[PDB]
């Protein structure tokens, strides 16, 4: 008996029943006396009124070894139907396949972290395909799916043929005007800015660079022009907005290019895929394969639907 | 001998669309057929009579007519339409096959014709009408068992 | 799957993935590995990871 | 529905776009000819044109007729078709008044700097909160340089030069170790690392910069080099590029603004920017909910990764129990070890009695059963001995110093003295409880006090939070009650339970035959129990 | 590289002064003690713990790394914290569960 | 050590709104309350270097810690919200929504009258101290109204606040001791900057696009 | 239908540290509003005909108003326009037993009223709580279990809700001091702790709380005897 006792699902009840039936006397042996009243103990887990519960308890021997002395104290524990604990405070002390095994981080003791170090020494699995997780917006609303893009799917075609943190914007005193906006859209300006102010041609001020010191004095080599200060060298330069750049792109992003197209006499593109990446000197094409259909055929899938190997794409109804 | 399972055969009518039927085969040899007419008409062929209501069978199974439409796909088609031991004596093999054709997560141990299996069967059957399906070849070995 | 033009954007039936083609065209299969993602994995596994 | 609505739904949800198909002559002839029929004389102009184009000499003749060169004809194939957008014109709202403030996260984690100089560097943060009247800026500008005051920023530049000169090779080594290949958004190393580049701590969100686009990716977006080891990233997704490709091209010089600066180790793109100069915002509709991260081999706990990258917790099934109304916890973890050491002490002390010669000559306080005894070797599983049930017998070897045998010896001496005294009296001696059992009860009591205090604070915390509207559960942990379908739990709601047609067949699963059999072997006569009562009730009735 | 205390928002004050111990009523807090055991616990509220004698190293749920605190540390455990605490010797602490606020 | 130290002056003079709010109240609300907060915010930021180097929005979102506010969440939140409040009011009366804003209000509320009624109802319903906000939701791309207890501001839920009002008593007691309905009605009729709200909406349009894309016919 | 109860002291000339203009506005407005709203929202309902505590513990929309009025009246009654400065009797014994000294208790009350951060009431309570979940009973129960705890409550929250017993209250809401004086709250808190707190009502309420605790303890013994019989 203990002053403070907790509560458990497993319960115990004592059942005492008569040995023989009433009205029928059995023969009594002269050597062994008959047992009129008997008693027994049963172990039944608590069952809720809504759902009946069946006791699941197993008995395992536990022996404490002290100089070759064994304790025949077999502890009986009941495995609750809940697979997981509601809270870590009410969680069981041991939750593992093997108690002796220390590969688990929880099984490893904090004072002796040799098991934790041995577990961390183990390398990660190769289940990940070493690619980029490409989600599907088509299946985004419903149960989502994932496409993994790796080096097997994407290839680099090969060689086909100043700049700095100028500054940081300061707060505006006339906040009511559209000065917090650093630029205006062609399309969206109409919605937010009455063009009465901008009706005059070039009414809005052109790009100017107004540098301010710690004291608060506006400074610039040209009074109201577009000379820019380098942060590191602390010397003024021009950004070269025109940039003197005249380059033509012979491949646009997202264009599906078949085989033998021969973009130039030297190198013909391949892989029959879409152009996912366009760099200065190289293009990356995600491999694909064209399927020529015909009018009257049926396409068994939506736009963003994943097709596995062996799945049916189109059904052709050729006459015989 | 043919393995227990769901078979999804089709038969073209003399006039009109082709009739699609799904047969469930049990270890004893039960045949819980399901058929679809030009309409939704999810009718079981268990009775010798003209037809039978799949919704009535699901309600007798235990469905409350709400979770049934909630779980099944394309519930619009189902809602628009307005002995026992041997048929449900599916083998372990039967259970596995049922799970394969109709994606189910029913544990191998529960070798009984659950109503979810019937619901799914109905779903596939209606899906066959719209082209989302594949009929089953009954001469395939995978559909046969060896005693 | 991918189709650029000459494919109807509406299914032939009210329910189903069947699509009809008015004119000749090509169907492009962008290669990739389709995985099965549970609700738990979607929280950590997101676009461009 | 209609074709227009279906196409709009495709564009919005599934990411459809009329991408240009660069076909071969044979493919174009196949696409044009198949519309007419099979083995029928082609009458469409485009079909006959493609049929003639199937020959290289006809293509050469057409090239010579059009007057364009072969290099021009090759590029004419790679020409965007359809409606072409009007060229966008940059519009400025007004004068751009700027400052040069040091970043707020200048001190690198693990780098020491002068505190007095750090204060002078950080003093610009309070000065940056002064308004300036933008309309009257031009009236107050002074065209005389060499008088500007940037002493704080210059000292910051010196301290940053120190750090970069210190850690350049270290950062390059770490980048070579962790990253195998270079990618837009990674540190430039090897030949690409020209001296004079600005490190990542030099930047900060809110700084206006200018750079040139170096790479354009369909799914990830556009990358702009702003003069640093790590390029910039502007999030542009798959479907917006069909219209953004006419305004953003490789080699164009643009003005960008830094929105968020992140860590290269835990994020694929450290710096995220927005295009001030092009102003393509009307065009962008598909956004990124969370920033891209790296799933690396070192990461083994998903919760730590989610906390590091700022994403929500892993979703878990919501338990229907209420933490406020639940039974308190009184069991103590040390109770098991205390009980096992109590049993070991009692056993060794009783066995010293059985062998008085062994106990003699050796002090109770100092004893050694085995020199190489270890707790690890003690744990074992043995199911050889089975009287009624067979299960693994866990063995525990208590340490010699762990047991304090003097107290146990004194206790047993007193107990056997009182035992023989009560036997002289004529009554069996009974003792309520030993010392270690009382200590275990005290452990359980202090654990119960801790649990009670926790719950008492939890009640007030519930109220406070509810009053102020704060959530009670961690947001994102318990999300889906039933949302994930096809989950077999035998709840009869997805109709996963056995059919309710009688449920007579139980031999397959949940067979109660063995229980009834062992009950009939234990008690053959299942007569009506005359006395049925709980164990604790019987014990109390024996006591009371 | 970042310490686990920062990831799990575990605020620990090491080598607290006597004036700091005088504040918050650390002497009037309830006491708790243990030997060698593993205590899985879920914090439904914030808990301020002043470890007096022993030493405790706590591992987060599912994590292969640990956080170690010494007898001169004042550790506050955040809400909704699931972690396992291991002890190897006599460990005596003074615990105070606080609600929103102080 | 000191960051965010500056007390944001208001876009208008402290005595500009004298007919409807006394200079004193503004002087007290700003001079004392605002100053009080920032001075504690820089003191808290001096201690922790990690929270020191963060943007105000990022600092607030990190200190919120997904339901468990940090000891630095309060001060920061209050400073930011007070600053927003100062900027959200202009020296001129506003009774009409601007052109871009109107279309959004009609799209979601359905009328300006219903919007004002719901705003007044939510302002009067909130019991105690707090703020009310008109925000655009990034996920749903719609306008909505949120009431937050005490210092909380929408940035914690990734929303863009367009206008905000102080329901803490310190703001209104000196002028109006116990008529919150009047205080609201005055702020709705005479003391509100719809131009600043339209500017914040135009700024947010870069983050959340309120429109329909062009679907090529193909 | 409950009616507003006048304060014990004359409101006009009670305390030179609290302006009667202020006193009037605060008291009248708040009490009246709460009661009428409360009377409006409880009329024609089962809650009518019951005390405020019943309502407090039951409530919901009729909670916030009821608690505030109850708190406000308790607050008025908690003070008289004299006698402040030091407690005595069993109050001092309990204070030095748990807190250690009267100055420590005053400092704790000040540092709890100051750090409310918004709308709140500060409370000194005598902790006599009985939980209804699991092992609420305490084995080897003795003295020092019931203690004096200084708690801070958010808006409209009172300690009545967690079975605590309310002894002393400071209304840390702006209306109390913002109008009266320049809004420096430590001033108002200091003055409350100095020149208005009445310890006699606190002693009476402590007596009532010890009587209720004794009646609960005797009810437990009665239930135990019924179990034995
Ligand atoms: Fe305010
Ligand atoms: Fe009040």
């Amino acid at each position: 008996p203990d002053p403070l006792q907790e509560r458990d699902n497993v319960q115990l009840r004592i059942v005492n029943y008569i040995l023989y039936g009433n009205g029928k006397p059995i023969r009594g042996i002269s050597d062994t006396s008959i047992q009129l009243v008997r008693t027994c103990l049963v172990l039944n887990w608590n069952q809720d009124k809504k759902s009946s519960s069946c006791e699941e308890a197993r008995a395992s021997f536990v022996e404490i070894r002290t100089n070759g002395l064994i304790r025949h104290f077999l502890r009986i524990n009941l495995v609750k139907s809940p697979i997981s604990y509601i809270g870590k405070r009410n969680d069981p002390s041991g939750s593992g396949l093997l108690s002796d095994n220390g590969s688990d981080c929880t099984n490893i003791n904090p004072f002796s972290s040799i098991y934790s170090y041995s577990k961390a020494k183990i390398q990660q699995s190769i289940n990940q395909p070493q690619g980029t997780i490409h989600t599907l917006l088509n299946r985004n609303k419903e149960c989502q799916s994932l496409i993994i893009l790796s080096a097997a799917n994407c290839s680099r075609m090969g060689p086909f043929k100043s700049l700095g943190p100028l500054g940081t914007s300061l707060p505006i005193e006339n906040f009511y005007s559209s000065y917090h906006l650093i630029t205006h859209n062609q399309i969206l300006v109409t919605n937010y800015l009455q063009l009465d102010n901008l009706k005059q041609t070039f009414q809005v001020i052109k790009f100017k660079y107004y540098l301010m010191d710690e004291n608060g004095k506006i400074f610039n080599p040209d009074p109201c022009r577009n000379i820019i200060l380098n942060p590191f060298n602390l010397n003024w330069y021009f950004l070269h907005h025109n940039y003197c750049e005249e380059t033509s792109k012979i491949i646009s992003l997202g264009q599906f290019i078949c085989e033998n197209v021969c973009i130039a006499k030297n190198g013909p593109p391949l892989k029959s895929g879409q152009v996912i990446l366009v760099q200065v000197d190289s293009i990356v094409i995600r491999s694909a394969k064209p399927y020529l259909a015909t009018p009257g055929a049926t396409v068994h899938g939506h736009y963003g639907e994943t097709l596995y190997e062996g799945d049916t794409l189109v059904t052709f109804i050729y006459e015989k | 001998l043919q393995s227990p399972g769901i078979y999804y055969r089709s038969e073209l009518d003399h006039n009109g669309i082709s009739v699609y039927t799904g047969t469930i085969i049990s270890d004893w040899g039960g045949r819980s057929e399901l058929e679809i007419d030009r309409k939704a008409r999810i009718w079981a062929r268990v009775s010798r009579k003209q037809k039978i209501s799949i919704l009535v069978l699901s309600s007798a199974m235990g469905l409350n007519l709400r979770e049934i439409l909630e779980n099944v796909c394309y519930p619009e088609i189902f809602l628009s339409f307005l002995f026992f031991q041997q048929r449900c004596e599916l083998g372990r093999i039967g259970r596995r096959n049922m799970n394969r054709r109709l994606n189910l997560d029913i544990p191998q141990n529960n070798t009984f014709l659950l109503p979810r299996d019937i619901l799914a069967a109905a779903d596939h059957l209606i899906g066959l009408k719209f082209g989302m399906g594949a009929l089953d070849d009954m001469n395939h070995l995978k559909n046969k068992r060896i005693r | 799957m991918h189709w650029s033009t000459d494919v109807y954007h509406a299914p032939e039936f009210t329910y189903g993935n069947v699509h009809l083609l008015p004119k000749t065209s090509h169907l492009w299969i962008l290669l990739g590995r389709p995985c099965r993602s549970s609700l738990v994995y979607l929280s950590i596994h997101k676009d461009q990871d | 529905e209609s074709e227009e609505e279906a196409r709009r739904k495709n564009w919005v949800d599934r990411g459809w776009a009329p991408w240009e198909e660069i076909l071969s002559p044979e493919a174009n002839f196949a696409r044009k000819s198949l519309n007419e029929g099979e083995e029928v004389a082609l009458q469409s102009p485009e079909a006959i044109e493609a049929f003639k184009m199937l020959s290289p000499n006809y293509r050469k003749k057409k090239i010579s007729d059009m007057g364009i060169t072969e290099d021009e004809y090759y590029a004419k194939q790679f020409e965007i078709k359809g409606e072409i957008p009007e060229p966008l014109s940059t519009m400025w709202a007004g004068p751009l008044v700027v400052r040069h403030v040091p970043p707020r996260d200048w001190p690198p984690r693990g780098w020491e700097v002068d505190k007095k100089e750090l204060e002078f560097i950080r003093e610009t943060h309070k000065l940056q909160s002064v308004r300036v009247d933008y309309d009257k800026v031009e009236e107050m500008v002074k065209m005389e340089t060499d008088d500007m005051g940037l002493d704080r920023y210059k000292m910051f530049l010196k301290q940053y030069n120190e750090w970069v000169a210190a850690n350049k090779d270290r950062l390059e080594k770490e980048s070579y170790k962790y990253d195998q290949d270079y990618y837009p958004g990674r540190r430039k190393r090897g030949k690409d690392y020209q001296d004079g580049m600005y490190e990542l701590p030099f930047y900060y969100p809110g700084q206006i910069c200018a750079g040139k686009v170096t790479a354009i990716h369909l799914y990830q977006g556009a990358f702009v080099d702003i003069g640093g080891v790590h390029d910039g990233w502007v999030p542009i997704k798959r479907n917006d590029w069909y219209w953004i490709r006419h305004h953003i091209k490789v080699g164009m010089h643009v003005i960008v603004e830094i929105l968020a600066k992140r860590d290269p180790y835990r994020f694929r793109f450290p710096i995220e920017m927005r295009f001030i100069d092009p102003n393509i915002d009307h065009l962008i509709f598909n956004r990124f909910d969370f920033a891209p991260i790296f799933h690396r081999d070192e990461d083994t706990n998903l919760d730590e990764l989610r906390r590091d990258c700022g994403r929500q917790p892993l979703p878990r099934k919501d338990p229907g129990v209420k933490v406020e109304e639940e039974p308190l916890l009184s069991n103590h973890p040390y109770v098991d070890k205390l009980w096992q050491i109590h049993n070991a002490e009692q056993m060794i002390l009783d066995d010293m009695e059985a062998n008085p010669v062994k106990y003699k000559g050796k002090n109770l306080t100092e004893l050694t059963d085995d020199e190489d005894f270890d707790e690890e070797n003690r744990i074992e599983y043995s199911k050889a001995y089975y009287k009624k049930a067979l299960l693994p017998k866990m063995i525990t070897k208590v340490s010699v110093k762990e047991l304090d045998l003097e107290a146990a010896f004194a206790e047993r001496q007193h107990h056997n003295k009182l035992r023989m005294e009560a036997q002289e009296r004529g009554e069996v001696y009974k003792i309520p409880k030993l010392r270690r059992n009382i200590e275990m009860d005290e452990y359980d009591f202090i654990h119960w006090r801790r649990s009670l205090e926790e719950r008492e604070a939890m009640l007030r915390d519930i109220s406070c939070r509810r009053a102020l509207g704060l959530p009670l559960e961690e947001p994102g942990r318990y999300v889906d009650p039933s949302a994930f379908g096809k989950d077999q739990y035998d709840p009869d709601s997805p109709l996963y339970r056995y059919d309710y047609w009688g449920e007579p067949k139980n031999s397959e699963k949940s067979k109660q035959e063995r229980m009834t059999d062992v009950h009939n072997k234990s008690i053959v006569g299942k007569g009506t129990v005359w006395y049925e009562m709980a164990y604790e009730d019987a014990v109390k009735e024996r006591m009371q | 590289e970042k310490p686990l205390e920062e990831l799990y928002n575990v605020r620990v004050e090491r080598n607290v002064t006597k004036d700091r111990l005088m504040e918050l009523g650390v002497p009037r807090w309830s006491m708790w003690k243990t030997g060698k055991c593993k205590l899985p616990w879920d914090w439904h509220v914030d808990q301020l713990v002043y470890i007096e004698e022993g030493e405790v190293r706590v591992v987060p749920e599912g994590s292969q790394r640990f956080m170690q605190f010494v007898a001169g540390d004042l550790v506050r455990y955040p809400k909704w914290f699931e972690a396992d605490l291991y002890f190897n010797d006599f460990y005596q602490e003074r615990y105070s569960f606080r609600a929103y606020g102080d | 050590v000191f960051a965010y130290y500056g007390l944001k002056t208001p876009p208008y003079k402290l005595d500009a709104l004298e007919p409807y709010m006394s200079q004193k109240m503004l002087e007290v609300h700003w001079g004392e309350h605002h100053r009080s907060y920032v001075e504690a915010l820089n003191k808290q930021l001096e201690k922790n270097d990690i929270l020191y180097g963060c943007t105000m929005e990022e600092l607030i979102k990190v200190t919120y810690n997904n339901g468990n506010p940090l000891p630095e969440f309060s001060d920061a939140a209050q400073v930011w919200n007070h600053d927003f409040f100062w900027e959200s009011m202009q020296p001129g009366g506003g009774d009409m929504p601007k052109l871009g804003l109107l279309q959004q209000i009609e799209k979601d509320f359905g009328s300006f009258t219903n919007f004002r009624e719901k705003f007044t109802e939510a302002a009067l319903a909130l019991f105690g101290s707090g703020w009310i906000w008109l925000v655009l939701k990034r996920e749903e791309k719609r306008l909505a109204i949120v009431k937050t207890s005490n210092a909380v501001n929408p940035l914690v839920w990734n929303d863009i606040p367009l206008i905000g009002l102080d329901l803490w008593e310190h703001a209104y007691y000196l002028d109006y001791k116990n008529d919150k309905a009047k205080y609201v009605n005055v702020f709705m009729n005479h003391l509100v900057s719809w131009d600043a709200a339209l500017g914040r909406m135009a700024r947010a349009q870069a983050f959340v696009n309120l429109g329909e894309p062009k679907i090529p016919v193909a | 239908k409950f009616e507003l109860m006048p304060p014990p002291y004359p409101m006009n000339a009670l305390e030179p540290h609290m302006s009667h203009t202020t006193f009037e506005y605060h008291w009248g407005k708040h009490h009246r509003a709460y009661v009428d709203n409360l009377n409006k929202q409880i009329d024609g309902t089962e809650l009518d005909g019951m005390t405020l505590e019943d309502i407090i513990l039951i409530t919901l929309p009729p909670f916030n108003n009821a608690a505030q009025a109850w708190n406000h009246q308790f607050f008025w009654e908690s003070m008289k326009p004299s006698g402040g400065g030091k407690p005595s009797g069993e109050l001092l014994q309990l204070i030095n037993r748990d807190f250690g000294s009267f100055e420590a208790f005053v400092k704790e009350f000040k540092a709890a009223a100051a750090t409310q951060f918004g709308s709140g009431w500060a409370w000194l309570a005598y902790k006599a709580n009985r939980l209804n979940v699991g092992n609420t009973s305490n084995p080897h129960p003795t003295d020092e279990d019931k203690k004096l705890v200084v708690v801070k409550t958010p808006n409209a929250v009172n300690p009545l809700v967690w079975d605590y017993s309310p002894l002393l209250t400071i209304d840390v809401w702006e209306h109390a001091y913002y109008l009266d004086f320049r809004n420096r709250r430590p001033d108002y808190i200091s003055i409350f702790m100095e020149k208005l707190v009445s310890w006699e009502a606190v002693s009476s309420r402590l007596e009532v709380a010890k009587a209720k605790a004794a009646e609960r303890e005797e009810e437990e013994e009665r239930k135990k005897r019924e179990k034995e019989e």
